[PDB]
């Protein structure tokens, strides 16, 4: 009687952000990126893509409550390179690598098909 | 009397459901649904505050 | 207004044996119909999440809900006074996943160490130096648990699987065995994590934690200990199946030898009472003598067969690992299911002789021999004789009658225990008395 | 009144109107067994006749 | 009639392989 | 105009039958009968 | 439905795995549990020690 | 093998040897003391006591 | 013939015989 | 400080699954894809069934519950139709779904057999899998009953419900030799040989390789019948990139805000 | 004055239970007796009852 | 009662092949052939031919009219 | 005589010829007392130590002890007593198909299942009791493992997906009786639409959702408090009519109208409900492994084989020592092994012939570990697990237990007549007992306040 639906998911509610950033104070060049309406799909390859930059001091995921459509990123780098550039970086490097991954599969299949 | 409706009552704003292991909460929290929720009250009194 | 976010309630399981029945529980509210609560919780309760019921009070006053906060609350009821040890205590999976933690032979990479230390109520925010720096950055789990531990805490426990002859002979501080556990400033140094250090008993780190640090300081060391270890439990895994449950095709030789012995020794026995050379033992009659050699030749038999099928058992098997975490099981009950399952007693004896003087139709008349009284000699993995299984479903009937009548005639016990002494207390001139303000003791507990 | 949700993420659902205000209206559902509280303006009457009668 | 005839087929040929049994998880009791 | 209308048990025969008259089939003659279905707007959601 | 072939039990609006044996009453399935007491006609001979006979000859 | 405080143990001990006498939990043992008829009715026998 | 070996499923067809021949519910 | 260049390999292209491998690539971005391939699908189903007269033995539900798990044939529809939930209009357009009918009654004497062949659509290439094998079994009428209804499909993804899964069942496997020792095998010498395995067989498994990542991902994506493998791939990074460009819309747009 | 439960309504939950209720017994002994003699499964129990179905509350 | 549409652990359609499977099994196949002729590899999806009970039969012996 | 048996059927050949023939025998239990009974016949006589060679009699087979709850458990000697006769009484609350003609019967709480699979191993006894027939269960592929943490203490990890695709999906009934009758000479009953005009008792819910007959008709939405039969009785007239009971929110199957043995007019109506399984309801195997689904992942996130086959049910591995049901183990492994194959196996408890190694071997000839163990992945990070996890094939049940008929709630709701005090019962809108043990707690713990405002404030204040 008290299931929640299934658009719940992945579709945001009016008033409800889809990414919020809280600046940490135990330690300095530090935030914590709040997700809204996602899961581990779009949070490990993000911590993987982070931990392949070296500038990168400290990043990893989790989920507060698995009911709960919601996942928290916390993120530290170096002083001289503030963690915004570098979730940015992160996300633009591994959508080229998408790409260029999705150009290769077609031709790979293109090229399968009588070839 | 005594035994049936003065030592033992039946109180008001109770519930009785299933439970379920949940590690993800302390142990000073526990997950209540919707609807128990929605249908009990708790008197507050009104301040400016 | 509705019940909202953070509010006081009395979550209460339906039988209250003890103080530990009904505390104070902050709300928060999920999608599903269906009440949750932290497992650690679930020992004062006694619940089992297989279909039970707990009921759940809510106050209609602030004077109230004040007061539950700060007499009845989970944190502050923590440790109990009938016998002064922690009450919530990882007597669950958790228990297993962070004993194999805590082994000296447990490595983890940078990134499964920045994920663990995600579930960290109380990380001070910096990275730990890894226990081995080159060829590659590797950190260990006793380490990373020294960051779940809070405060200074310093504390000595013994492993399960420690031997007494270690502390005596050389390799007292250091033990091969990764035993005698020893924390020093909240840092786990030695030893092996098990429900002596983590489980409901007097001196356990939980204990120690809560004597020297807060209430709330226990209760963020739980959730920490919780949410890391079963996190990392992902990464690790437990199971159990027949893999876990097969020998090494030599403990059943030896298994199958000692049962021929100690049934050659019972025949040989009873040839002796046949003869009369059997003298009877000082203070008990032929009969009971004879019973009382049997049983214990019987028991031997048991116990030789346990010992040698635990002997044999691997590190990798999955019972050997729950019993010694104890978590869930115990020695005996490896020996049931591979060595051999045993005596099937009833009334403190043997199986009697139904019919005339003989228990089933199938075995002869003066059959005194163990498969013929209810010894069971196969396990729960080769299968079972029907009669062996016959007698072991009266047993099983024996203990439920048992608990049935237990169930029945504790409560009215309960009962007038607490009509007996429900108005005694400790007045403020420092001692106890009743409603007629009779001294029973100047000074309570003497 | 039978009425069907045009907007919004129940977009398509059948239910009759249970409770309605002058801004909300609490309208159940026909296949899931719960009741939800759209706005009113999210609904749109489609009724339920039988024209003829003879 | 096709699992019949597949239980007595399997009978006889359990009945004929009849060289050696030497498995570790069986027993049966043996009184006197 | 609906003189609402049945079905009966075991002819499964539509029969109409009004307010205070006997429960029984047009023909044979039989106790049992059960009701056609609503003219509404059931609609399910696939889920 | 004495020894009646499951085609008529089908028509009838029943099925033959019915076990049957079951009165109605009021359409409701009742069913007589079967009491089990002691054998008469059989001499039983008791030793109740709570009493002042050593044994008892009950008949 | 379990353990249970020896305070608790005294003060059971005391209340049932307080009136000299060896007063019974029962209620042949706890109606007898001078407490008071509301408080013997709750336990047992209550309209005998009443 | 006696039957040696051959038994688990001769063992079975007199079962079948008895609970075709007499139903579960019989004594009642 | 940036993205690796990974590589593809198809070892088996056939019209209900495909074999590929994905080498230098990290495990993470292989089982996002892996769970996008299973959960995040755009793909069309049934989702609303309007019955107007059923009078088959089942219930009312069971027949809109079996329709909703009858695949739908969308290699050119999914990528053009919208989310009913986005659209502008009201009723279901056929611009955002796509409309279906089903009025059988059994009149002969012999039972029917209600198929999926007897849902008529409106749209020539949204139909169920019966173009080129029997068809899916709705219900089965007798004389004297009938089943008429008409109901509508809309795009949705796998994470909403199970109908909308495509993917039968996706082989996801690494390192076949158990080198990087993932899993430790108490007896080696017990476990068979991987597919993927270039092991001999003499050899239990690979010996330990401290300096080692994980590579050559092998897949072995199983179409039901409704999207193509190689489709259900080309789709299931589509939909992952546009997931990342909007999170990288959305973070400028916050730290712009702020 | 007289007894209770000698006719129950037939469960019809599942098959399993309707043919375990058509064959089922009940001692006339008083419920919840404090002696535990009646109540354990006696050795002349094979073949006539089965072992191990049974309730496991009072009864 | 009825066949299901799709495999609950898999997820392939093995409602469209129980016909073909009584076919299979009827003409000479024996169940461990018919499975993998009609393409069930995994051992998931090959319960929904064996454990599956086939009462519809039964549901339709109470035709409704004539 | 087996010759002439097993060509019974076709000619006329029964029991009663065997019982004739003097080969079989009725002994009763008090003359099984004086008979040297045999097990078996071939091991029991062939030539050994002499134990007694006097059998007078035979016993058909073993297993034949068994009751009829206890018959459908595969391997029961495998297990421990107490977990053979708990399922043994589980068994019976097992949800299904109860009857083939349920469409017509109008029993009150009847549950139907919609997908009853057959046991993947069924035991030579049951092959009468019916049960392959009309089965109780659904065979789920089972591993054995503590996945996330939410199956630790006895409860178990549905899958979403599954469900989704009708997983254990089952529906539930209720049907409901009411008639007029002639109360007195003024007083009469009589089945009428209760206006809003003429009627002066009335309820507080929707009239028109009804017919003008007054009974409901079939396939209409219905929701607690509502009302399902138009009955009103005259004094004008008084709405003494009946409503659905308070969190059910069915739809109706279909009407019923007829005449009682009085004359008058009696109807029917029941209203069903698709019960979809979610967390809290209660499951349980055929070994006593009861449990309730704590949560529900979909596909993505439960792990998964070397192949795509992720698992339906994860119970707790601590479960199995301490209960000792090695008997579980052993099906599911058999189950495995029956499904590779692909033909029901057996499950006989006593059959000489069934052990744990002879099954493992099969197992080996199919590309799968010899034990049963398989190598599964992390459903979130997809890395490998180190420990083998235990997955295959079991068949499960479910119990009606569900989560919606026990949950309740109260809020200062109706009150009794006699004493002032709440009522009992979930369908009575009443509330909990507050038991002396609670206050003899709340006593212990101190805190008089909440003990009074418990006794006093919310149970019954009055001057
Ligand atoms: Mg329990
Ligand atoms: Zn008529
Ligand atoms: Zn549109
Ligand atoms: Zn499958």
């Amino acid at each position: 009687m008290n299931a929640p639906p299934a658009f719940e998911s992945f579709l945001l509610f009016e008033g409800e952000k889809k990414i919020t950033i809280n600046k940490d104070t135990k330690v300095p060049n530090a935030c914590l990126f709040t997700i809204n309406k996602e899961d581990h799909t779009l949070g490990n390859i993000i911590k993987s893509q982070l931990l392949k930059d070296p500038q990168v001091l400290f990043a990893g995921y989790k989920v507060p409550h698995p009911l709960e459509h919601k996942i928290i990123i916390r993120v530290q780098t170096t002083p001289d390179y503030s963690p915004q550039e570098a979730f940015t970086n992160a996300i633009t490097d591994l959508i080229s690598e998408l790409s260029l991954l999705e150009e290769r599969f077609r031709v790979a299949i293109k090229d399968k098909q009588e070839g | 009397r005594v035994r049936g409706n003065l030592m033992g009552k039946r109180v008001d704003f109770s519930a009785r459901t299933v439970i379920t292991p949940d590690p993800n909460l302390s142990i000073d929290q526990v997950g209540v649904p919707r609807s128990i929720a929605a249908n009990m009250t708790f008197a507050e009194i009104v301040t400016p505050f | 207004r509705h019940m909202c976010d953070g509010d006081i309630v009395i979550f209460n399981r339906q039988p209250t044996l003890h103080k530990m029945s009904m505390m104070g529980h902050r709300v928060r509210i999920l999608p599903w119909s269906t009440f949750r609560l932290n497992l650690s919780v679930t020992t004062p309760y006694n619940a089992d999440f297989d279909g039970d019921e707990m009921n759940l009070h809510l106050p209609q006053s602030l004077e109230t809900r004040a007061e539950i906060q700060e007499l009845a609350m989970v944190p502050r009821m923590i440790v109990t006074p009938q016998s002064n040890r922690p009450v919530m205590g990882i007597v669950q999976d958790t228990l297993t996943a962070v004993r194999k933690f805590t082994k000296r032979d447990v490595f983890l990479e940078r990134g499964e160490v920045m994920n663990l230390l995600m579930f960290l109520s109380t990380w001070d925010g910096k990275v730990p130096q890894p226990a081995i720096l080159k060829p590659r950055p590797l950190w260990t789990g006793k380490q990373i648990f020294s960051l779940i531990i809070p405060g200074h805490i310093n504390c000595i426990r013994t492993h399960s699987t420690h031997p007494d002859d270690e502390d005596s002979g050389p390799y007292k501080h250091i033990s091969p065995g990764d035993t005698k556990v020893v924390v020093e400033n909240g840092e786990l140094i030695m030893g092996i994590l098990c429900k002596k250090s983590l489980g409901t008993s007097a001196g356990s780190l939980v204990h120690i934690s809560y004597l020297e640090m807060g209430h709330d300081i226990t209760r963020l060391f739980y959730s920490n200990i919780q949410t890391v270890i079963n996190n990392w439990l992902l990464i690790e895994g437990h199971t159990i199946g027949i893999g876990d449950s097969i020998a090494d095709s030599k403990t059943y030789q030896d298994i199958q030898n000692t049962i021929k012995k100690a049934k050659q020794d019972v025949i040989e026995v009873i040839e002796k009472a046949h003869n009369n050379e059997l003298e009877p033992t000082p203070g008990n009659t032929l009969r009971q003598t004879f019973e009382n050699q049997v049983n214990r030749i019987l028991n031997d038999a048991r116990d030789k067969t346990g010992s040698s099928a635990q002997k044999s058992l691997s590190e990798y098997n999955n019972f050997k690992s729950m019993v010694v975490s104890g978590a869930k099981g115990s020695k005996i009950n490896i020996s049931q299911v591979i060595a051999v399952v045993g005596q099937q007693n009833v009334e403190g004896k043997r199986i009697p002789f139904g019919f005339k003087h003989r228990t089933l139709p199938h075995f002869i008349k003066d059959d005194y021999g163990p498969e013929s009284r209810g010894f069971v000699e196969n396990s729960y993995l080769a299968g079972l004789t029907p009669t062996e299984f016959f007698f072991h479903a009266m047993g099983g009937r024996e203990g439920l009658i048992d608990t049935a009548v237990k169930t029945a005639e504790t409560g009215y016990i309960q009962r007038r225990l607490i009509k007996s002494m429900e108005s005694v207390m400790v007045k403020y001139d420092a001692t106890v008395r009743n409603s007629i303000n009779q001294v029973v003791q100047l000074r309570y507990g003497e | 009144q039978t009425v069907r949700i045009s907007q919004g993420p129940y977009k398509g659902y059948i239910g009759v109107v249970k409770d309605a205000t002058e801004s909300t209206a609490r309208v159940e559902l026909h296949s899931t067994c719960q009741t939800i509280s759209v706005d009113r303006q999210r609904l749109t009457t489609v009724g339920s006749r039988r024209p003829g009668g003879m | 009639e096709w699992n019949i005839v597949e239980s007595e087929k399997a009978l006889v040929a359990e009945s004929h392989n009849m060289k050696n049994q030497q498995m570790d998880p069986f027993t049966r009791r043996q009184c006197k | 105009q609906q003189p609402m209308i049945y079905i009966c048990g075991e002819c499964h025969t539509e029969n109409e039958i009004k307010s205070r008259d006997p429960i029984r089939c047009r023909e044979c003659g039989y106790r049992i009968m059960y009701k056609k279905r609503t003219k509404r707007l059931v609609v399910f959601d696939a889920r | 439905l004495n020894g009646l072939t499951d085609r008529d039990l089908c028509e009838l609006n029943e099925c033959p795995l019915d076990p049957g044996g079951y009165f109605i009453i009021n359409g409701s399935e009742k069913v007589l549990i079967a009491q089990e007491k002691m054998a008469t006609n059989t001499v039983y001979v008791f030793a109740k020690k709570d009493s002042k006979y050593a044994y008892t000859g009950e008949c | 093998g379990s353990y249970v405080n020896y305070r608790h143990l005294a003060l059971l001990c005391d209340t049932m040897t307080c009136r000299g006498h060896l007063m019974a939990i029962t209620r042949h043992g706890v109606n007898r003391q001078d407490t008071g008829p509301l408080m013997k009715c709750s336990f047992e026998e209550t309209v005998d006591v009443l | 013939e006696i039957t040696p070996d051959l038994w688990q499923e001769a063992c079975w067809i007199v079962i079948s015989s008895y609970f075709d021949e007499k139903g579960l519910v019989r004594q009642q | 400080p940036y993205a690796n260049q990974p590589t593809v390999r198809i070892t088996e292209l056939t019209d209900e699954n495909v074999k590929f491998i994905i080498e230098n690539t990290d495990l993470a971005v292989a089982n996002s894809i892996r769970r996008v391939f299973i959960a995040e699908v755009p793909i069309i189903a049934i989702d609303w069934v309007q019955i107007d007269a059923n009078s088959s033995v089942l219930h009312d539900e069971f027949i809109a519950h079996r329709l909703g798990l009858i695949p739908l044939t969308s290699d050119d529809i999914v990528d053009k139709l919208q989310y009913s939930r986005d659209c502008t209009c009201e009723e279901f357009c056929p611009e955002c779904s796509v409309e279906f009918t089903l009025d059988v009654r059994c009149n002969e004497d012999q039972t029917r057999h209600v198929t999926s062949r007897d849902l008529i659509s409106n749209s020539p290439r949204v139909i169920p899998v019966t173009s080129r094998q029997d068809d899916i079994l709705i219900v089965k009428l007798r004389k004297g009953q009938e089943l008429r209804l008409r109901a509508y499909a809309k795009k949705g993804f796998g994470k909403e419900h199970a109908k909308w899964n495509p993917t039968a069942g996706v082989a996801f496997e690494y390192d076949p030799d158990n080198a990087l020792r993932h899993t430790v095998y108490p007896k080696p010498e017990e476990w068979p040989k991987s597919e993927y395995s270039e092991l001999d067989e003499d050899e239990s498994q690979a010996p330990y390789d401290p300096n080692g990542k994980p590579e050559r991902f092998y897949y072995n994506v199983e179409s039901c019948g409704s999207l193509r493998p190689e489709t259900i791939v080309l789709s299931a990074l589509s939909g992952l990139k546009k997931k990342l460009s909007d999170l990288q819309t959305q973070l400028s747009h916050e730290i712009q805000s702020d | 004055q007289a007894r209770a439960g000698v006719s129950q309504v037939l469960n019809r939950l599942t098959f399993a239970s309707t043919l375990s209720h058509l064959r089922r017994l009940n001692s006339p002994i008083g419920r919840d007796g404090k002696l535990a003699k009646p109540r354990q499964l006696h050795n002349t129990l094979w073949g006539m009852v089965c072992p191990a179905e049974t309730p496991e509350g009072h009864a | 009662m009825i066949i299901p549409v799709r495999c609950f652990t898999c997820g392939k359609i093995v409602g469209n092949k129980w016909e073909a499977y009584l076919g299979l099994l009827q003409a000479e196949y024996t169940e461990g052939d018919a499975l993998d002729a009609l393409g069930l590899k995994r051992y998931c999806c090959r319960r929904m031919l064996l454990a599956h009970v086939d009462l519809i039969e039964k549901l339709l012996n109470y035709a409704p009219l004539e | 005589h087996i010759d002439q048996l097993k060509e019974r059927e076709y000619n006329n050949y029964s029991w009663q010829d065997l019982v004739a023939s003097g080969v079989v025998e009725y002994i009763d239990t008090l003359e099984e007392e004086t008979v040297m009974l045999a097990m078996t016949p071939d091991d029991l006589q062939e030539k050994e130590v002499a134990y007694c060679s006097t059998y007078t009699h035979c016993e058909i087979h073993p297993s034949m002890i068994l009751g009829v709850c206890a018959s459908i458990i595969p391997f029961p000697d495998h297990n421990q007593s107490p977990r053979n006769t708990y399922q043994s009484a589980m068994g019976k609350q097992a949800m299904g198909v109860y009857i083939t003609n349920f469409h017509v019967r109008m029993d009150t709480l009847a549950h139907v299942l919609y997908y009853p699979q057959k046991p993947l191993v069924t035991t030579r006894s049951m092959e009468y009791l019916r049960f392959r027939e009309l089965p109780a269960g659904i065979n789920s592929i089972v591993a054995i493992a503590s996945y996330t943490g939410y199956n630790q203490e006895d409860s178990v990890i549905m899958n979403r997906s599954a469900v989704d695709r009708g997983f254990f999906r089952s529906v539930f009934y209720r049907s409901y009786k009411e008639q007029e009758s002639k109360k007195g000479f003024d007083q009469e009953e009589v089945f009428e639409k209760p206006t809003r005009e003429t009627c002066q008792g009335m309820r507080h819910a929707i009239y028109d959702k009804l017919d003008d007959d007054g009974l409901i008709a079939p396939g209409v939405r219905v929701s607690g408090d509502d009302v399902i039969i138009g009955k009103t009785v005259t004094l004008t007239k008084r709405d003494c009519s009946t409503f659905l009971r308070t969190s059910e929110t069915g739809i109706v199957d279909q009407v019923m109208v007829t005449l009682n043995q009085e004359g008058y007019k009696f109807c029917k109506i029941r209203v069903r409900s698709v019960r979809i399984p979610q967390i809290g309801d209660k499951f349980a195997s055929r070994h006593g492994q009861k449990g309730t689904c704590g949560i529900q992942y979909r596909q993505e996130d439960m792990p998964f084989t070397c192949e795509g086959i992720t698992p339906d049910i994860i119970i707790n591995p601590h479960a199995i020592p301490s209960r000792m049901t090695i008997g579980h183990l052993i099906e599911c492994l058999q189950g495995k092994v029956s499904a590779n194959k692909g033909e029901i196996g057996d499950a006989t408890p006593f059959n000489d012939a069934v052990n744990v190694q002879k099954i493992s071997n099969l197992l080996s000839d199919y590309g799968y570990h010899l034990r049963g163990n398989e190598v599964l992945y992390n459903g979130f990070t997809g890395r490998k697990i180190t420990s083998q996890i235990f997955i295959g094939p079991t068949y499960y049940q479910r119990l009606k237990h569900m989560v919606d008929d026990k949950i309740h709630s109260r809020a200062r709701g109706p009150i009794q007549i006699l004493n002032r005090q709440p009522m009992e019962g979930r369908s009575r809108d009443g509330g909990l007992r507050f038991g002396e043990m609670e206050r003899d707690c709340q006593i212990a713990h101190g805190a008089a306040q909440f003990l009074r405002e418990r006794l006093f404030e919310a149970s019954d204040p009055y001057q």
